[PDB]
């Protein structure tokens, strides 16, 4: 996702939030990175997943300064090249390295 | 009946302090009357419980914390780690307050005010309330000062006697 989509979605969901895309992405990074890097963090961030014919909607609800902050990821099924380059080949390399 | 007066700097004209008084019956939840005065012409309005409930529902948060934020905003209860921003438009007669955060503002709330047709009365009432409050607080302070002086004298005397009692 590029900047314009982020700004549009932020205006839609967070009706009362008015921030530039850069600030919104920075806040999203500060919200997500702590959870991904290490669990059991004392941060408020609830996740949920839906399903459609192909897409997946990943909903993130959190709070900053105690005020609500929503985001939605509209993830479409990954292309064959991306899945290959991110899972299939690196895993083969890992297996060969471990054998060595 | 409770009333609180707070100072504010409107962003539209960030050079003159405007005075905002909030008056509520028993608690902020029931509703309130808001009067914003700049010393020459003032505006007044009423907000009922229904408006608060609707604003809370749209804001997508629990009522308790919404009331807490309103109290921390309008009633000068702001702490150190919070900066708010009030806005008023006279031509459209629209008032709305938001919460700034590292280049991220949140439109906390919005009311509509209708001008009062004789600002002198409201100004006079507000000054009268302030003067009455200072008078009553001065009375209480003087009374408790007298009480403390008396009690300290008593303590001095009693401990002085205790010394002799133990000595004997």
């Amino acid at each position: 996702v590029d900047t314009s989509v982020v700004s549009q979605r932020a205006k839609e969901l967070n009706k009362r939030l008015t921030a530039p895309p850069a600030a919104f992405l920075c806040h999203l990074d500060n919200l997500l990175r702590p959870l991904l890097k290490d669990a059991a963090h004392p941060s408020e961030a609830t996740f949920s997943c839906d399903c459609v014919a192909d897409a997946l909607i990943l909903r993130v609800r959190s709070e900053l300064s105690g005020l609500p902050f929503y985001w939605n990821f509209h993830c479409m099924l990954a292309s064959p090249s991306l899945v290959s380059q991110h899972l299939i080949r690196p895993l083969m390399g890992m297996s060969l390295a471990l054998q060595c | 009946m409770e009333r609180k007066i707070s100072r504010i700097h409107l962003v539209s004209e960030p050079s003159i302090t405007h005075f905002l008084q909030v008056s509520w019956e028993k608690t902020l939840e029931s509703g309130f009357v808001i009067t914003l005065t700049d010393g020459h012409s003032a505006w007044t309005g009423t907000v009922s419980e229904s408006e608060i409930s609707q604003e809370a529902d749209d804001m997508a948060m629990e009522k308790g914390k919404y009331v807490g934020e309103l109290r921390k905003a309008l009633l000068s209860g702001a702490g150190p780690a919070d900066v708010y921003t009030f806005n008023f438009s006279k031509e459209s007669c629209y008032f709305f307050f938001e919460k700034n955060l590292k280049d991220v503002s949140f439109r906390l709330g919005s009311f509509n005010l209708e001008k009062v047709e004789n600002p002198a009365e409201v100004i006079r009432e507000l000054i009268c309330y302030c003067l009455d409050t200072i008078a009553e607080n001065q009375a209480k302070n003087e009374h408790l000062q007298k009480e403390n002086e008396r009690l300290l004298r008593d303590w001095n005397d009693v401990q002085g006697r205790f010394e002799k009692c133990v000595s004997a």
